């Protein structure tokens, strides 16, 4: 999964395939 | 033929060169996601900043919508900075295909030449997108911006102080000088509550510069679903900047 | 499968490496030619000074003798400097097929990419070689040259006077200082002739440096075949370095 | 012919296909 967010961003980040 | 996403050069090479500082200045931790919808989303990610810009669908064209989506590292094993060699003048044709779900087949052309190249794909990325609502949103004249910017411009962090009634933003500095907006033509408040965070002066006068490449209004919002953060981002016909900074101690 | 011209990595990659400098600030004036000897050929244009940077048959490899000579000028339409792309940590392969006798298709791998570029091929392009014998030739040791190189270094010319017997060459500068070499330890002379030449002090100086990179011996040679030339040339056992300098009025 | 040599050259030099 290449780039980690810091955690304070994943509740804000959906998954690139339901990406628009 | 395979499903190709292609890159409509009159308004893609207007859109990198207005971009051309943020794309010369990419380095590791940077991904290109190519989108079916179709779009193509850059994301740099930092420890308290990810920075986002998003082409739209004015800047490409689809074929075959069972286009699966693509991403990549923009930091390319041998022609390096991927989205720069992109913004090359000499640039007459630009696709991506999808042959295989493990890569991306990129195609480019100039004119007495071709080149192909596959990408591994990463896969699992997150994007991180921009909330429904918010705890604070206000819209910015572009001269709002372009003032934040002189004042703060030529480590440290930066308050932002919002009041409810009558709304309000500033934006305060270590050294105790403070700007401060108040409702009014150049200012758009749609939400607010009275909160103050606390921000990297860094990654926020970055974020400034980056919106500004636009010359259009800035959006700002304090988001609370989670985490908090800060949201700043602009947009224009071709393509739009998000950047969602977190909170400083 | 097309006959395929390929680089032997390890001793390719030494060569680049001692040649770094000069890779880097080739611009718009170089060729690459690619023959089945197997041979690769640079070859830069000056109006005064040509150079050329030869590498031997050790850091190739060629399948099938049928491949036609391909040569391409170094400037790529968006990759921009070949050679210097050729000089990438990460390459793994490098290989360049025949397929048509108007382009050269160049490969290229790294580990979890590959590219492929095709390049519209230069027809009749001259390349300069050195001749079979001449009025002036003279070996020198390399601490010869590093010594012309630190007593020049940091427009104008420099005059370069050989003499019969005792065998002698000196280099000669417009401010009446002058550096001599007699026949000794350091320096062999073959065929020597009364004479004296001017050539540019700049294109001199960097024909210096570029022989230097081999740290071994140097040749020079005054031609009078056809119009005077200087001919700086070293090589090593993977790549010869040679330079034609014509006269200043 | 892409890069012409100044005519200096030109007696010095071969067409690449019959080079080594």
């Amino acid at each position: 999964r290449r780039l980690h967010l810091e955690p304070a961003f994943l509740p804000y980040s959906v998954k690139a395939h339901e990406c628009c | 033929e395979p499903p190709t996403l292609a890159l409509r050069l009159k308004p893609y090479k207007t859109a990198i060169q207005q971009l051309r500082s943020v794309i010369r200045a990419l380095k590791e931790n940077t991904t290109v996601t190519f989108l079916p919808t179709p779009s193509l989303i850059l994301q740099t990610v930092r420890s308290h900043c990810v920075s986002k810009i998003t082409f739209n669908s004015s800047c490409l064209y689809i074929t075959d919508k069972s286009f699966q989506p693509k991403t990549i590292n923009n930091s390319t094993p041998l022609l390096g900075n991927f989205m720069y060699l992109t913004s090359s003048k000499d640039l007459t044709k630009f696709y991506v295909q999808d042959i295989s779900d493990l890569s991306a087949k990129i195609s480019m052309c100039a004119p007495d030449f071709n080149m192909e190249f596959s990408s591994a794909c990463v896969h699992g990325q997150d994007i991180v997108r921009e909330s429904e609502n918010s705890a604070v949103h206000v819209d910015l004249d572009f001269g709002v911006v372009a003032d934040l910017l002189k004042w703060i411009g030529p480590t440290g962090t930066v308050q932002i102080l919002v009041h409810a009634g009558p709304p309000a933003i500033k934006f305060i500095l270590t050294n105790g000088s403070e700007l401060e907006f108040t409702s009014n033509n150049r200012v758009s408040f749609h939400g607010v509550k009275n909160m103050r965070i606390n921000v990297q002066l860094k990654n926020f006068y970055q974020t400034l510069l980056n919106c500004a490449v636009t010359k259009l209004p800035c959006t700002l919002r304090i988001v609370t679903e989670h985490d908090t953060l800060l949201y700043v981002a602009s947009r224009n016909g071709l393509f739009a900047v998000e950047n969602f900074l977190t909170e400083e101690p």
